[PDB]
């Protein structure tokens, strides 16, 4: 960091205050621009920070004029991300006439994410990866701009491409710069421009490789000449990044201990650590600002202003972090549907003592209220109204409190209260009842929790399975409740899971009537269902449900059986497909294949059958010379039993092959040259025993042929006759090419023309090889080729004769 | 606990010969909450 | 009624009660028949009542063993009034073990219904239809018998009628059917020759058109015959009966003498015998002629029980009259029925209720109307909570009493209001009764929106196939609220469409403006409509209930005229020579009624071919709502952040015509219909038929033959050729016959007639000849000439 | 009532330049309820 | 369809057999489970 | 597609403004709303 250090400013209404970045480098805090209400392209086109490195939130709005920041930040390197602003650690709001973005030297947001909302003018918005920027990418937030409703033209000019939604598109940041994808080697310690990964303590960028002296932006701390990883002993850490020794939090305190106006803290030393304040248990003795474990118990009180505080953000929580007695109340108002476990967690984990009323309003994305880990008792001094300690309400997610089996809650004062908490079964709440000690000594709504949630706390019990191929049947244990006729029916699941990831919160439902009642102990039909039809290898998840009519002034929750994977029984599996005859030698066929699309099983062995055949005849012989659920659920399963018990209250008045292992191809040898091959192929999956493989695959095959096989060896002997007719033998190849279906004759008198004859095998037999008539008389010469299901042959050595008048 | 189906089945197995009498009911009493031979044969002819 | 009556009676345990059923054809109450235990078919084979004619209230059987039929108890039981139901049924019949089939003659229920019910052998069940047994059939009830499993087959000995769009015959028994009658005679009866009965019959009549011969009467029976009304000596006991003055007082000296509990001491009014004249009349003995009194004396249900159960058509009955209740009243209506009517006619005269009124589970109420003269709940013995009005899960209602003019008063007690989806809070609010001062928010009005505001149209263009729509812009006290608008549209054929088939769109909201002068006036244009089809429109708005929302009023709208479409099914026929009679089928793919059909012929030439020849989300938009509350709740976070504080012819009506004035020839004809007749026409494409007229004989008649002969054994013929041929002569068939040989005949085309110029004979042998000409055309062949003789020189 | 664009709108034309001042406001007591030019022009810095 | 039918009766029955009709005109009219097989059972 | 765009334009503009500034590619993108519309007309 080459410049100089200020802290965190607001800029507003005249342009003159932003001059006062006259050379900060880094900011140790917040920097703000707003309210430009009379700015030009004009004002902003010759103003540029280039010394500006790193940021410790960074927000903009409503700035009239400015296009881009691709010049006012040209090296703002890293947003920490400390404290964030809402829950956000970079925002663009509502600004008017920008277009593009240009911090392409922006390079990590460690802590939050990134909400640009609403404007008009910018671009280039789907060209910037995040997830090379921040960590958490689902939680970001951007809704409504330009390039939303009409897209743009962004040209990028350099600019790596990245796959999302399984499509790569490239990423740029305006129309001349592209962003920085180092390789995933270096991770955040970043890369120079050859790739080559910066050292450790460097984050983002660097100037020269595997130097600390040379980060651009140090990834853990930061001292007076280097990133360092922990500080030297002789300096303590100081905002999450520097590095300072006694003097500068000593000037700090002293400075605090002068102004009695600035909202200063009076900094103490602990753990090699400058911080506004230790935590609980410790007390300063105001001589050695190093703060000591405290004798009488000092909790850390934390005044809350006007007895109330709302909670509905990271930064809300976080000016609670490190407190452990609130002096006020609490409202928890989560928005949105993103998930704070983790920072509330955090910040809020150290509550213990809270002396007034908790109340969760529209908390929407909670699941649940441990985060409030070391919350050991409320006092309920300050009650809302209807004097309620605890409130809830429209939770529409929440699913659970403290785990009673663990914690221990105690409340003083006050009553509770619980409103439209459809995924909070009722159960839970008795148990928050009777664990508080609320109840006797000192509310929950009819039916306004649980009821889109399983709150039957009945379990039922599989009894036999029985899985085969493609079927499996069920049987569970009977079950009824008091009243018999309550039961509707039963509620059958099932879900194709490949690998346990289901847990009842996509299934296929299933209506069960219920089995005639019998009695005695004695068996009932153990009610059961017969599986329609099921994947020859595919594991399925199944639970079981009841129905049961609820009554007003009787609660039957029913009952539902644990979810259980069963996986059916395998099958013989399926024909592989595309096997290719890929022949690469005169003996050899490298057959290819690829496994079967639907194995229904998996692969153990592809069993490999190949049979020989014998050439066509044709070579041989011929020459060639909801309101309907709630219906059914009252006027015939109610009424029907309102008529029975009231007919009963009236009238009863008291008194060769191979087996081929994890490969997909396989080298046949000891085949012909040439003559054709039928090859089939079979899938197996469970041939330890004999083999149960599926269908053959079928495919003709052919190696390569030779030369030397259609080759005639040596000359032709040959007989003359007086009629101009002369007749030769010649010895028939020992191993033709697959078939010599015809021989080709060429006959020249000797120094004369050249002359061919067609001889087909027919012809070869029935003259016992060849015959040349007309012939003139004189010296002769004959030579003979041979001609294959492949080609042709050499042709015979030169043989001479006399032929006469 | 004896509802609305198999409770005319036990008056019968419990009264027999005896026949049911004649000149809040008897579901609530049997139903909603469990009842003993003591109750149910009272209903039965004298 | 021959023979005497007899009152209700129960009957169980063993089978000789049952002969307590003597002789008596009226049963003045109720039958019921239970718990017959231990009981074979033998002893109900034996025992017979075919004497009893008609039961008044009700006819009960249950749990009865051996019995198969009721063929052989009751084969005349002609009427079951219905006077006093027993749950909401005059005939009840459950848990049936061994009954088989119902068992016929039996004709009227006149108040309730039947609930059959847990019969495992009962068949012939779908054979009935019971329109014509009672009124109310959608208020019947029958399930899970055994003839409800598709086993039974009911093979009927019976006049058919169609149920839901399928025809079949009804029968009661196998060896009876259903004594249906004409509409004529209808509740009056009809005989077997299908004679209507007298007025005063009901059901069916010995001898038509005589009260005396009636098997049972309607309105009311005096002696001997049935009377509309009883004569003045006599007055209306049970509204069936007609008796004396001694009757009534025989009854009221033996209630009074003996002390039996549950009868009444019976008076006279209005030319009635009741057991108690309605509040109003006090009552002084002596002549048991009770008189009105200046003392207010309303009738007092002093229930003992403390409270009442109203859960049926007795329960609310058995408090028939009564103005005030010294109690608390429950209403728990279930089963979907519309009980409405009935309940104000028993409630209705319910003035002021001691103890507290709750409505729970009341699937079936829509309003609570039924009190149409409450006045004071007085609320001294209140529910626990301490409510004098309680509300719980009825599902369907929909509207407390009309404000407008009904005055509640509470005298204390609180009120509540829970799970009541179809309710407005507008309703419960109007309701703070006086007690104002002295509800489940989110439960009430969910299904039946509460937007009060109400949006007006201001544009439409409706066209030959869409519409313009444009409402008054409706911004809530903080916008961003407006998610949008909701449109419903669905086709009306009347103006009777109620709120909740529709079809919606969805609409972003306009963008708004400061100093909006006329805003955008947001609209819709529709994706296409049948033209001529009336439509209902409505819009509503959609916003975060944190703003109650607007609603426009339904709005019935229909396009203008379009052009119609081509006729459809035309057909063409000839009746005579000169007419031919075409025949269509009102056109539906054209829309709008039609005015008047065009028809245009054109003559058509025959065929060339013929001249030629040669013959010789729920969970989805909660995701929505809940986002875009987050979407305003940065932007409210931000501002409270950053700005801190210092020929032709048309036919009308007529789907028919006959086009007269025509030539036999083929012709060409088009018919245009047009569904609008104000301009010069409004027409569609026109629809083409070809049609034929039989064929004119006598105009193919050829009138001797003109000849001439040759030496070349050649004989040339000439002829007239016919004034009106049949289409076309093809051809001309000419006969000639040597004297004394056999005949020839020669075919003469009409190519070849121009060619030779009419026709020759060839090659004749000298001697006598005769020769005719016959015409032949594509309608047939005409007369032949008349004889023709020329001779051949040797 | 002022809220969302609007109130930033109408604070801009109320201020009449003079900057924003710096160093439950707004939202609550111009956006839940009205206002008027007396509160507006309150937050223009002096 | 009957076919179906006994492709899983006779799974359902293992050893304990069953005849060939009876059932399958009711399946064509009702849907099958387990209560509707195992009493079809013909030993 | 944008042929009915065109029949319905000339219907909801007929009078008026049925010329251009193109609207049928960005219709499939952006829907097609009578406020959608109305504008087009307007240059």
């Amino acid at each position: 960091y080459p410049g100089e250090v200020c802290p965190g400013m607001d800029i507003r209404n005249n342009l003159t205050r932003l001059h006062e970045l006259e050379n900060c480098s880094v900011i140790e805090g917040h920097l703000q621009i707003l309210l430009m209400f009379k700015t030009r392209p004009e004002d902003f086109r010759d103003l540029s920070f280039p010394k500006l490195i790193m940021i410790t939130y960074l927000l903009l709005f409503r700035v009239y004029g400015l296009e881009s920041l691709k010049d006012l930040f040209p090296n703002l390197t890293v947003i920490r991300g400390s404290r964030l602003f809402f829950n956000y650690a970079l925002v663009i709001f509502e600004m008017v006439h920008l277009k593009e973005l240009g911090l392409y030297n922006l390079m990590n947001i460690t802590r939050g994410s990134v909400r640009i909302e609403k404007n008009n003018e910018l671009c280039y918005l789907a060209t910037i990866d995040w997830s090379r920027i921040l960590d958490s990418v689902e939680d970001n937030y951007i809704v409504l701009n330009k390039d939303d409703n009409e897209e743009c033209g962004d040209i990028c000019p350099n600019c790596p491409a990245t796959v999302i939604n399984g499509q790569f598109v490239e990423r740029c940041w305006t129309h001349s710069h592209c962003q920085k994808v180092c390789p995933t080697i270096c991770k955040s310690h970043g890369c120079t421009a050859e790739g080559l990964c910066c050292h450790s303590e460097c984050l983002g960028n660097c100037s020269q490789p595997d130097d600390p002296t040379k980060c651009v932006a140090c990834r853990n701390f930061y001292l007076d000449g280097r990133c360092v990883e922990t500080c030297p002993p002789p300096y303590y850490h100081f905002q999450d990044w520097r590095c300072v020794n006694f003097s500068f939090c000593q000037d700090l305190h002293h400075k605090c201990k002068n102004s009695r106006r600035q909202g200063c803290h009076q900094y103490v030393i602990h753990n090699n650590k400058c911080i506004p304040e230790c935590p609980s248990g410790y007390t300063m003795n105001s001589s050695n600002l190093l703060c000591t474990p405290c004798l009488g118990p000092c909790p850390k009180v934390c005044h809350l202003l006007e007895g109330e505080k709302t909670i509905d953000s990271v930064t809300s929580a976080q000016e609670l972090r490190g407190c452990t007695v609130i002096n006020g109340s609490l409202i928890i108002n989560i928005r949105g549907g993103n998930n704070l476990a983790a920072e509330l967690e955090a910040n809020l984990g150290l509550i213990e003592e809270i002396s007034g009323y908790l109340k969760i309003r529209r908390s929407y994305a909670l699941v649940s209220l441990s985060f409030f880990r070391k919350l050991r008792l409320i006092r309920g001094e300050t009650l809302e109204i209807g004097n309620y300690s605890f409130y809830a309400l429209d939770n529409q997610n929440l699913r659970q409190l403290w785990d009673w089996s663990k914690h221990n809650l105690t409340i003083t004062q006050g009553k509770l209260f619980f409103h439209y908490n459809p995924k909070l079964c009722l159960s839970e709440i008795h148990k928050m009842e009777e664990v508080s000690g609320t109840k006797g000594r000192q509310d929950i709504a009819l039916k306004t929790n649980g009821d889109q949630a399983s709150c039957e706390n009945e379990l039922l019990k599989f009894s036999y399975i029985r899985t085969s191929f493609d079927k499996i049947l069920l049987r569970w244990e009977p079950y009824w409740p008091p009243d018999f006729r309550d039961l509707l029916g039963f509620m059958l699941f099932y879900k194709e899971a490949p690998y346990q990831n289901v847990t009842e919160f996509s299934w296929t439902v299933v209506d069960i009537d219920p089995p005639l009642r019998s009695n005695d102990p004695k068996s009932q039909n153990h009610p059961g269902w017969l599986m329609r039809g099921l994947k020859p290898w595919t594991q399925y998840a199944i639970f079981v449900k009841t129905l049961v009519t609820f009554s007003d002034e009787r609660r039957t929750y029913g009952a539902k059986s644990d979810i259980i994977y069963v996986q059916t029984d395998a099958t013989n599996p399926s024909v592989p497909l595309d096997p290719i005859s890929v022949s690469n030698s005169s003996s050899q066929i490298i057959l290819k294949w690829k496994p079967p699309s639907d194995p229904n099983g998996n692969i153990t062995h592809y069993l490999v059958f190949w049979e020989r055949q014998a050439e066509d005849s044709e070579l041989f012989e011929l020459d060639y010379c909801t309101d309907s659920q709630i219906l059914k659920e009252l006027e015939e399963s109610s009424f029907r039993k309102t008529f029975e018990d009231y007919l009963h209250n009236v009238v009863f008045v008291p008194r060769p092959f191979e087996k081929v292992v994890n490969k997909e191809s396989l080298v046949i040898s000891g085949l012909r040259h040439f003559t054709g091959y039928r090859i089939e192929l079979q899938a197996c999956n469970q041939d330890t025993p004999e083999e149960r493989c599926s269908v053959a695959a079928y495919v003709s095959a052919r190696t390569m042929p030779e030369a030397k096989a259609d080759d005639i060896v040596g000359p032709v002997t040959h007989e003359i006759f007086e009629n101009n007719v002369v007749h030769l033998m010649w010895q028939e190849p020992k191993e033709p090419n697959g078939l010599i279906v015809l021989y080709e004759v060429s006959y020249r008198r000797y120094g004369d023309e050249e002359l061919h004859l067609c001889v087909s095998r027919k012809h070869f037999a029935l003259e016992r090889g060849c015959r040349l008539r007309g012939l003139s008389p004189g010296n002769y010469s004959v030579r003979i080729r041979a001609t294959s299901l492949a080609g042709n042959g050499s042709w015979t050595e030169p043989t001479y004769f006399y032929v006469t008048d | 606990t004896l509802c609305g189906a198999e409770l005319v089945d036990a008056l019968q197995f419990v009264c027999g010969d005896r026949g049911f009498y004649f000149n809040t009911g008897i579901v609530d009493e049997c139903c909603f909450r469990s009842c003993d031979l003591r109750r149910l044969e009272m209903y039965c002819a004298p």
